[PDB]
């Protein structure tokens, strides 16, 4: 559904996923920062698009980035 | 090199990054990650915050340029 | 400017404020609102009190002495309230401008003396002249202090300066009393005094 | 007499506006005694109206067919009191406002937290600057020549 | 020194070595140094023109009021139709000549060596325009007497100049306003003040 | 007090002081000089 992307300007603060209410994100090891971790987005099918991840990305503009795309029943957040 | 690679701690620096909030704005280098594998070591501290209420950001060496002052 | 921690205060039993150490000439600790909590605000309000006191003393004299030596020590003075309506050898707006130009000179020298403590002591025309005043608000010069009484021990000077502002405070009160009297009452101040001394009961502010 | 407009000192409908407003204020004047506060205030407003109309007559205002003063902005020397002299009077004050504000923001720019000086206005600083905009048409011109008016990008 | 009001330090961007300083710049106009230089030359020229103005008004009105010559009032003096020449010609001639004067002064201010070096022909006089100083040109054309040959060590002369000129400028503003609300000459207003000073001032104009 | 003057210098208190003074100025001008459409001095 939605296309979440994490760019290399990350600082590995783990606020994107700790804010993400649908388990879309997960921190993985990395070698590009002092924290040695970066966020990944495997479960984009569960992505609703609420952008709580990028409302908590403390960078110049953003590192995590949500692109609104094909909306399915779970990206639209429907219990019916 | 083990000696510093980037600007000095406190050197007021300009941002050449086009996507940053402080583009063509001065800054204040507070640290430079001397590890020769990180991509954006230059930790800058600006005076005015961005839209996310943040005054600091990491920048590269080529995405930065010190002023004549 | 020596402190007196156990001086008599305006309101005995009260604790006077910290910014009134007793140093000033006549500080009985009366500052409830805190209008002199700051040091510079206190230094300004001191000179404000001093000059309001001195102007009010000259005012009280020029009101009551022309009103005392008119009702009994017979002379001819129009009034103190309606003296601004009377006419003289100059237009009313003209001599106002003249006394403004002449008083603003001295008041600008005072402004300089307050901002810079010693700046205006040399006579700009005759620099050999001088005012030997170290204390702000008390210029020890010939034109102000020719008789040499504004010098000496700081304790005698302090008791003399509190004598000054003590006379001046009730001079202020007396002048605004004459104001409110000539407004509420029709006649002049000394006539009000005689009407009070005739019948202290049925002569007061109350008329109903 | 330009733009087909007759002057107000020799206009008929302007005097008619005068007479109509005066009769309107007099109709509201025959309901009180001629010495009380309402009648005195109405007579004062009447004299205000009459002097207003006569002043608009004597200044050479141009009153159209509707009988109201039509201001000329083109730049006619007779009608610089309409726009150009008060326009300069405006721009002098407006640039005063802008220049004292700009010099204030530049004054606090070298502060640790300048924004608190925009909330808590440093009245001594501004008051020392508040008269510095009296000379704005020359100080700003020099700041433009010296290069201090417009900032540089870096 | 004595800087124009005691109790205030002079601004640090002007002090001492300048023609009659006294430290009066409360509105920060001489804060920038080149601005101060331009304003110094402006002041000198303004004060000299104003001094010539006060002389040409006071002298003419001494001749007029006393009755030595039937010269016109300073207020109504521009519309005198001269027989040999017209004002329409005089404005153009003034434009030409004072342009050759003031543009030369300017090009010296921006480049002091100019007007004397090369191809600066003024009837072969390319030496009297040496300048020697900003605001104080010198030379046989401009100071024939040469009271102040030196100009840096002539602080007394330049101080006298600038003080008399500040006072002449203030007197010219006096002539401007005093004779726009009273519509007489300065000498008339003076003898009106020297008859009854306490009854003829600015504020005695109702 | 220093803090009372710090509060009096705050933007709304100083704004209402400034605009009350200004409004009194313009008000008294439009009472002393009412009904004004043209600047007649040197007109
Ligand atoms: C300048 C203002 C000033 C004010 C507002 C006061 C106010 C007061 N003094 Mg006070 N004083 C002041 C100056 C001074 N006092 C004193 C020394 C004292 C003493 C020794 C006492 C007071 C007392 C009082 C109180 C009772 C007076 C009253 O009932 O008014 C009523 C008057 C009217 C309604 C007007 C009728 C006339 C009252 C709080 C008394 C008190 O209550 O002690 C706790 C008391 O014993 N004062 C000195 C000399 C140190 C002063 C010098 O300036
Ligand atoms: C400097 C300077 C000043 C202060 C004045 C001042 C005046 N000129 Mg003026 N002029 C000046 C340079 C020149 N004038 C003139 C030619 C004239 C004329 C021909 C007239 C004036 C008039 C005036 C008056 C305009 C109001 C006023 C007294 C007018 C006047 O005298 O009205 C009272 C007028 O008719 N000036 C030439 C050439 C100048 C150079
Ligand atoms: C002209 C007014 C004036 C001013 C500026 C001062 C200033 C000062 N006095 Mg003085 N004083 C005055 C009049 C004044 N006094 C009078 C008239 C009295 C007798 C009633 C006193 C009695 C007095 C005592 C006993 C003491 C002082 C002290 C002081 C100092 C500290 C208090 C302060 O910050 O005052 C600042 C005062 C003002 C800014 C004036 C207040 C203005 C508000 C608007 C007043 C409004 C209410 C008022 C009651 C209405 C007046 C009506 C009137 C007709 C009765 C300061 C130097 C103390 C000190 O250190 O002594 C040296 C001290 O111990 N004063
Ligand atoms: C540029 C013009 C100018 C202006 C506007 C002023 C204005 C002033 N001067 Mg300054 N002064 C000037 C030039 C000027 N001065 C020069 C050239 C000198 C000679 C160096 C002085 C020497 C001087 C002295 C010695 C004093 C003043 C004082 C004053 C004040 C008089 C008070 C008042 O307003 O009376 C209306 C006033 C602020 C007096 C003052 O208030 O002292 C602070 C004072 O004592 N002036
Ligand atoms: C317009 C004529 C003129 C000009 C250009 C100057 C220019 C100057 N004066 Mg001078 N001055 C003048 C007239 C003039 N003066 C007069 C008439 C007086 C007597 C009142 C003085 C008294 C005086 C003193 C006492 C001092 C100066 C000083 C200065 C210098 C620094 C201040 C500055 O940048 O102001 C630049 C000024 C202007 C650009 C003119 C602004 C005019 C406004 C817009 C009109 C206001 C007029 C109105 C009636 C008030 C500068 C070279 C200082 C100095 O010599 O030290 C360097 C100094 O301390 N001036
Ligand atoms: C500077 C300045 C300026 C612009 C003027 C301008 C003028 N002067 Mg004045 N004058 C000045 C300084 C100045 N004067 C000084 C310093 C003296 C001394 C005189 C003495 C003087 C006399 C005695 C006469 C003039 C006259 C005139 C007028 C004609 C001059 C001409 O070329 O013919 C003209 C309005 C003449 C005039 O008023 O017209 C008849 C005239 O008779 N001037
Ligand atoms: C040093 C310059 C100077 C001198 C010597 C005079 C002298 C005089 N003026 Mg003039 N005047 C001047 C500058 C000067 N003024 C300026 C700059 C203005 C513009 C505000 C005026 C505006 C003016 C008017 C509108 C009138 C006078 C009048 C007078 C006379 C009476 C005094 C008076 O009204 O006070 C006026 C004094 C001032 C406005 C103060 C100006 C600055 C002082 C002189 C600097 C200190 C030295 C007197 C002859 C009156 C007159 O005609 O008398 C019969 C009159 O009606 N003057
Ligand atoms: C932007 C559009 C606009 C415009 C252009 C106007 C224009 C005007 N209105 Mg209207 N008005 C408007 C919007 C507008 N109004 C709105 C929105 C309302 C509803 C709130 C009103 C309600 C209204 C009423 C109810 C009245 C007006 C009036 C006026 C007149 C005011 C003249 C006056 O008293 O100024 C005189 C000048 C001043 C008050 C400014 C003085 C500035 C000080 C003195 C500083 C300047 C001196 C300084 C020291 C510099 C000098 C030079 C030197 C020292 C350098 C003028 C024609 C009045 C009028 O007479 O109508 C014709 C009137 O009765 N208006
Ligand atoms: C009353 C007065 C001041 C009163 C102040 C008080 C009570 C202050 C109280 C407080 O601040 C303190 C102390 C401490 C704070 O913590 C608390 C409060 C409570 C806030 C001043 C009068 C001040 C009065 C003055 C300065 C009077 C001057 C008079 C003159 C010059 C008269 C001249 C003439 O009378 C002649 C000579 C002849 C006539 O014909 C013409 C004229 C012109 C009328
Ligand atoms: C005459 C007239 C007219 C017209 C006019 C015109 C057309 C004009 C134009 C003009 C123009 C075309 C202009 C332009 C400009 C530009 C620019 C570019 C500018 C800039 C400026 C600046 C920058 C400034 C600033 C400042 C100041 C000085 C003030 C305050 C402060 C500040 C800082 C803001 C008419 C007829 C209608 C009417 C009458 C009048
Ligand atoms: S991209 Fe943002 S949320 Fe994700 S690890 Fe980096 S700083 Fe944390
Ligand atoms: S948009 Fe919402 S659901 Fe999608 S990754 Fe961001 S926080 Fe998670």
């Amino acid at each position: 559904s939605h296309s979440v992307k994490i760019y290399d300007t990350c600082i590995g603060c783990t606020q994107c996923v700790r804010a993400c209410p649908t388990d879309v994100l997960e921190m993985i090891p990395w070698d590009g920062c002092k924290a040695k971790q970066i966020a990944s987005a495997p479960r984009t099918e569960d992505c609703v698009g609420c952008k709580r991840c990028e409302s908590a990305c403390p960078t110049d503009f953003l590192s995590v980035r949500v692109y609104l795309w094909h909306e399915t029943t779970r990206s639209m957040g429907l219990a019916y | 090199k083990p000696p510093p690679i980037g600007p000095k701690r406190g050197s007021k620096v300009k941002i050449l990054r086009r996507e940053s909030y402080w583009f063509k704005n001065v800054g204040s280098v507070v640290a430079v990650d001397q590890d020769p594998k990180t991509r954006y070591p230059v930790v800058v501290r600006f005076a005015k915050v961005n839209y996310a209420n943040i005054s600091t950001n990491n920048y590269a060496l080529d995405e930065v340029e010190e002023v004549a002052a | 400017v020596a402190a007196d921690p156990d001086r008599p205060i305006w309101f005995p039993g009260s604790t006077p404020p910290e910014w009134l150490d007793g140093s000033l000439p006549g500080d009985f600790g009366f500052d409830p609102l805190g209008l002199s909590s700051d040091p510079d605000s206190l230094k300004w309000n001191v000179q404000a009190e001093i000059v309001h006191c001195r102007w009010a003393m000259l005012g009280a004299a020029g009101i009551f002495i022309p009103e005392f030596l008119t009702k009994i020590g017979i002379l001819n003075t129009p009034s103190w309230y309606t003296a601004g309506e009377q006419e003289y050898f100059t237009d009313k707006t003209t001599l106002f401008v003249v006394e403004l130009i002449l008083i603003g000179w001295a008041e600008g020298r005072r402004w300089a003396d307050i901002i810079k403590p010693g700046s205006v002591n040399t006579d700009p025309v005759f620099p050999n002249n001088k005012l030997t005043g170290t204390d702000v608000g008390y210029p020890g010069g010939l034109w102000f202090d020719p008789l040499g009484w504004g010098s000496g021990s700081p304790a005698k000077l302090k008791e003399l300066r509190t004598k000054e502002i003590k006379n001046g405070r009730l001079a202020m009160l007396a002048v605004m009393g004459a104001w409110f009297q000539h407004i509420y009452t029709g006649t002049g101040p000394i006539d009000n005094l005689f009407a009070h001394l005739a019948d202290p009961g049925h002569a007061t502010i109350f008329a109903a | 007499d330009i733009s087909g407009l007759t002057p107000c000192k020799d206009s008929k409908q302007f005097a008619k506006r005068e007479k109509q407003q005066i009769k309107k204020l007099e109709s509201s004047l025959k309901l009180y005694a001629p010495e009380s506060a309402p009648a005195l205030a109405l007579n004062a407003q009447i004299e205000k109206t009459k002097r207003r109309f006569d002043n608009y007559g004597k200044y050479g205002l141009l009153c159209g067919s509707d009988g109201l003063p039509h201001l000329i902005v083109n730049g006619d020397q007779r009608h610089w009191g309409e726009f150009i002299t008060p326009g300069i009077l405006f721009l002098y004050i407006a640039g005063w406002i802008g220049w004292v504000g700009r010099s204030y923001l530049i004054a606090i720019s070298g502060e640790k937290k300048p924004a608190m000086k925009e909330i808590i206005i440093d009245v001594p600083l501004a008051s020392r600057i508040i008269f510095r905009g009296f000379i704005w048409p020359v100080a700003a011109y020099r700041e433009f020549l010296n290069g201090d008016l417009i900032a540089k990008d870096v | 020194r004595a800087t124009w009001l005691p109790g205030l330090n002079p601004p640090p961007y002007l002090d001492g070595n300048l023609a009659g300083d006294y430290g009066f710049d409360p509105l920060g106009l001489g804060e920038d140094p080149e601005s101060l230089k331009w304003y110094v030359q402006a002041e000198l020229v303004h004060s000299r023109f104003a001094m010539l103005g006060v002389a040409g008004i006071l002298f003419t009105d001494l001749l007029r009021t006393t009755g030595i010559r039937n010269l016109p009032v300073w207020y109504e003096a521009g519309a005198v139709k001269f027989d040999f020449a017209s004002t329409k010609t005089l404005i153009v001639v003034q434009f030409l000549l004072m342009g050759f004067a003031e543009t030369k002064r300017y090009m010296d201010f921006v480049s002091p060596g100019s007007q004397a070096k090369e191809g600066s022909f003024f009837f072969g006089l390319e030496a009297a325009l040496e300048g020697l100083e900003p605001g104080y040109p010198g030379g046989p054309l401009l100071n024939p007497l040469g009271l102040a040959k030196d100009v840096q060590n002539a602080h007394d002369w330049k101080l006298k100049e600038i003080k008399n000129g500040r006072l002449a400028m203030m007197a010219m503003l006096g002539f401007f306003v005093q004779a726009s609300v009273t519509h007489t000459g300065p000498i008339d207003n003076l003898v009106e003040h020297l008859s009854n000073p306490w009854h003829k001032t600015i504020i005695q104009t109702l | 007090m220093r803090d009372l003057k710090t509060y009096l210098s705050v933007a709304p208190v100083l704004s209402t002081l400034w605009f009350g003074s200004l409004a009194g100025l313009l008000i008294e001008i439009n009472r002393l000089f009412p009904d004004a459409l043209t600047f007649p001095f040197f007109s």
